[PDB]
RNA sequence: CCCGGCGAGGGGAGUGAAAAAGAACCUGAAACCGUGUACGUACAAGCAGUGGGAGCACGCUUAGGCGUGUGACUGCGUACC
RNA sequence: GUAACGGGGCUAAACCAUGCACCGAAGCUGCGGCAGCGACGCUUAUGCGUUGUUGGGUAGGGGAGCGUUCUGUAAGCCUGCGAAGGUGUGCUGUGAGGCAUGCUGGAGGUAUCAGAAGUGCGAAUGCUGACAUAAGUAACGAUAAAGCGGGUGAAAAGCCC
């Protein structure tokens, strides 16, 4: 017959915490990534948001292999004349090492508006720690 | 022996404007602009009747997936386990059976789980 | 009482001469 | 009890009316000639004879009260157009249109 | 210094949106006459804040 | 087309389509590409396919039934009220009357009543043959359509 | 008979089968210009369509998750000659 | 303006060698449907009916058709109980199409089979007429120069004193 749909005035989405200790930036950011969208979620419906939202705590401690906590550099303009600011994966760290996780996950997220729509409910911390202790996250180990 | 086209020519682009109605501007409204679009939307129409069913297809295969990988096995797997128990339901039906019967889906992986072993 | 009006737009204006008239290129 | 009044071939074209039968549109009548007195534009005068026009209708056909009145609709059509030439710079010629209006307006007690 | 295109009817009004005229909507009475009028100008009768100025 | 031989334009430099005559074609006024003129439509027939012809469609109204032989065919006075009477009587309306010899008397009463048509045997034609329900001939008119097509 | 500059233009009454046949008069299309409701739309980027495809509103689907409209999100997609 | 992995990203998600697994097209299979040709101890004017194979198309060639106007059938049927036209709606053909009746319109209307064409329009900087756009945008045509009081007057900067 015709297929099912999830209709986003009835789906379910659950709250996680994750910890991203030692973990490897770019082969985390794939699960957090597939989590949002609701991949897993057999429900799976292309348009609407079937996704999960998801904590994630010590953003200033995530791994990255090789020479790239020097190396690895972040590039942007400002649309302006010269524009172009550049600034390396330590730096980030630095500055603010929520960017990194957030950039990460950004970058794997479909891009267009239901692709804008996944990525609020990721909801990075640098600290260990988080206000939404009230939306009874459940941990997870991805 | 003179011929006046008056009555016909209106009909044949009735017809036209008449199949654009929805259509934004001067697509829905002058003649010229409509009968582009009509075709157009023909163009499509025939188009996305194949691309239709390529689309649907993927969308099965990734639920199963989902579905599978719930009770520990790959789609890939899983559809391998499924042949060589020579059992034949198709993607539909078992996208459909992911979804209102996660117990019959579930026998599904074992008996794909037992030829594949 | 409104009859048309004499309007006088025959309009035999068209068409006027015309130079470029004009840039020199451009051997 | 819709009543309607109306002035065939105004001498404005449509969109400058509008702008004034916008600010009545909906209003008790008494309070929308007002509004209509205050309102610098010629505009103002032509529409305005014809809600008083209209009011008349009202009290002496049928409906009357003045106290009952809204201005329930109001809508203002093109015209014809009057054709006429200007001359410009080297013998070349212009249309202008002398743009009209039909300007009507509705009023009722309910 | 022209169009490429012609603008369509949507963006006309849009530009229009700015056009509407606003109703004064502060009209006083004179407490002798007791005419509406527009505040701090005088009534058609001659009268203003009460007393007789002008004469007409 | 009455009307003048000058070219309206300059050929180049004015924006308009390029004219030659305010006669062509394609303006208003003096149009009419093909025109037509005063023609002949007639056609040959070879003299035996017209005979031929004659023959095959005789034949075909005696099969049908259509055909009416008399000894004689004539009228009175020349009243078209009693060639009315006649035809009536013979339960004939719609109907071609070939005789012998063009009768007058018959031919006169015959004029006004639009379903009766009256020939002599030397002016009949393909087409009247077939346009009337019933068609009379005369003993006379059988001999004379006879030797004619032989 | 009214509004109305002893105006124009309208509204009544009356003629008239019919006046939405009223001298800008048989019928009376469209581009174009309006008024009235239905739905949509101010974080969202492009031949404006089509394939999905949530609402919300109608005709009750006239007991049957049926037709019309509108259509958020989303996959494909550079007019014609 | 990162800018010479498409990008996020990868110490392996890189290369090499071996091995299984699945995705994937308008490829091939399946079911439903139409159409052209070819062979049938066939039917046997032929229609049939099973089997066989072919249906990407520019210039072009071959074959079938739709509609518009006019003459015949045509002093043939329909029509004031409402024609054409207009505009709505319904169903059906593989298509041009076709058929059906909601309201206007207010007189003409035409089966079937024949025949003859000023016979079908989106382009020709094609023609004529309406109507848009820019747009309520530019301009209001000696830098001689006006201010007040009356008056007339529906209303006065412009008119008369
Ligand atoms: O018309 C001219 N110029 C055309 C523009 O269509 C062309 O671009 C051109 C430019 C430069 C030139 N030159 O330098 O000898 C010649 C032609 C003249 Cl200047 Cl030749």
């Amino acid at each position: 017959m015709k297929t099912f749909t999830a209709k986003p005035e009835t789906v379910k989405r659950d709250w996680y915490v994750v910890d991203a200790t030692g973990k490897t930036l770019g082969r985390l950011a794939t699960e957090l990534a597939r989590r949002l969208r609701g991949k897993h979620k057999a429900e799976y419906t292309p348009h609407v948001d079937t996704g999960d939202y998801i904590i994630v705590l010590n953003a200033d401690k995530v791994a990255v292999t090789g020479n790239k906590r020097t190396d690895k550099v972040y590039y942007h303009h400002t649309g302006h004349i010269g524009g172009i600011k550049q600034a390396t994966f330590e730096e980030m760290i630095a500055r603010r090492p929520e960017r990194v996780i957030e950039i990460a996950v950004k970058g794997m997220l479909p891009k267009g508006p239901l692709g804008r729509a996944m990525f609020r409910k990721l909801k990075v911390y640098a600290g260990n720690e988080h206000n939404h202790a009230a939306q009874q996250p459940q941990v997870l180990d991805i | 022996a003179r011929v006046k086209r008056g009555v016909i020519a209106r009909a044949r682009h009735k017809k036209i404007l008449k199949q654009a109605k929805g259509y934004y501007g001067a697509r829905s409204r002058v003649y010229r602009v409509a009968f582009q679009a009509v075709i157009k939307a023909g163009q499509y129409a025939y188009r996305d009747r194949r691309q239709r069913k390529r689309q649907f297809r993927q969308l099965w295969i990734a639920r199963i997936n989902a579905a599978a990988r719930q009770n520990g096995i790959s789609y890939s797997k899983f559809i391998n386990g499924l042949k060589k128990a020579s059992v034949e339901i198709d993607r539909k039906i078992l996208a459909d059976i992911a979804v209102f019967d996660k117990v019959a889906f579930t026998a599904l992986v074992e008996k794909a789980k037992a030829a594949l072993a | 009482e409104q009859k048309l009006i004499s309007e006088e737009d025959l309009f035999s204006t068209p068409v006027w001469i015309s130079q470029a008239q004009g840039i020199r290129a451009g051997p | 009890m819709e009543t309607i009044a109306k002035h065939r071939h105004a001498r404005s074209s449509a969109q400058k009316v509008r702008l004034v039968a916008d600010l009545i549109r909906g209003k008790k009548v008494s309070q929308a000639l007002d509004i209509l007195t205050y309102t610098n534009k010629k505009a103002a005068v032509l529409v305005k004879k014809v809600l008083e026009s209209a009011i008349a209708n009202a009290e002496h056909n049928d409906g009357a009260d003045i106290d009952d009145l809204k201005v329930t609709k109001i809508f203002v059509d093109e015209g014809p157009s009057m054709k006429r030439i200007m001359p410009r710079a080297k013998g070349r010629a212009d249309r202008i249109l002398k743009r009209t209006s039909h300007i009507t307006v509705v009023v009722s007690d309910r | 210094a022209v169009q490429q295109n012609k603008p369509t009817r949507s963006k006309r009004g849009m530009r229009r949106s700015h056009d509407a005229l606003t109703a004064v909507t502060s009209l006083s009475v004179d407490k002798t006459s007791g005419e509406k009028h527009l505040r701090h100008h005088i009534t058609a009768d001659g009268y203003y804040r009460g007393r007789k100025v002008i004469a007409k | 087309v009455t009307g003048s031989g000058k070219k309206p334009w300059r050929q180049k430099g004015t924006g308009r389509a390029r004219s030659g005559s305010i006669k062509s074609p394609i303006w208003r006024s003096g149009g009419v590409t093909f025109a037509a003129r005063p023609q002949d439509h007639s056609q040959k027939v070879n003299k035996k396919m017209y005979r031929g012809a004659l023959k095959s469609i005789l034949s075909e109204l005696v099969r049908q039934d259509r055909l009416i032989v008399v000894e004689k065919f004539s009228v009175e006075a020349p009243k078209t009220k009693l060639l009315a009477q006649k035809l009536k009587d013979m339960a004939l309306e719609d109907v071609l009357i070939i005789t012998g010899e063009l009768d007058e008397n018959l031919f006169l009463a015959a004029r006004n009543l639009h379903k009766v048509d009256v020939r002599d045997a030397t002016g009949i034609d393909p087409v009247s043959l077939i346009a009337f329900d019933k068609v009379v001939m005369t003993a006379d008119a059988v001999k004379q359509v006879e030797e004619m097509l032989a």
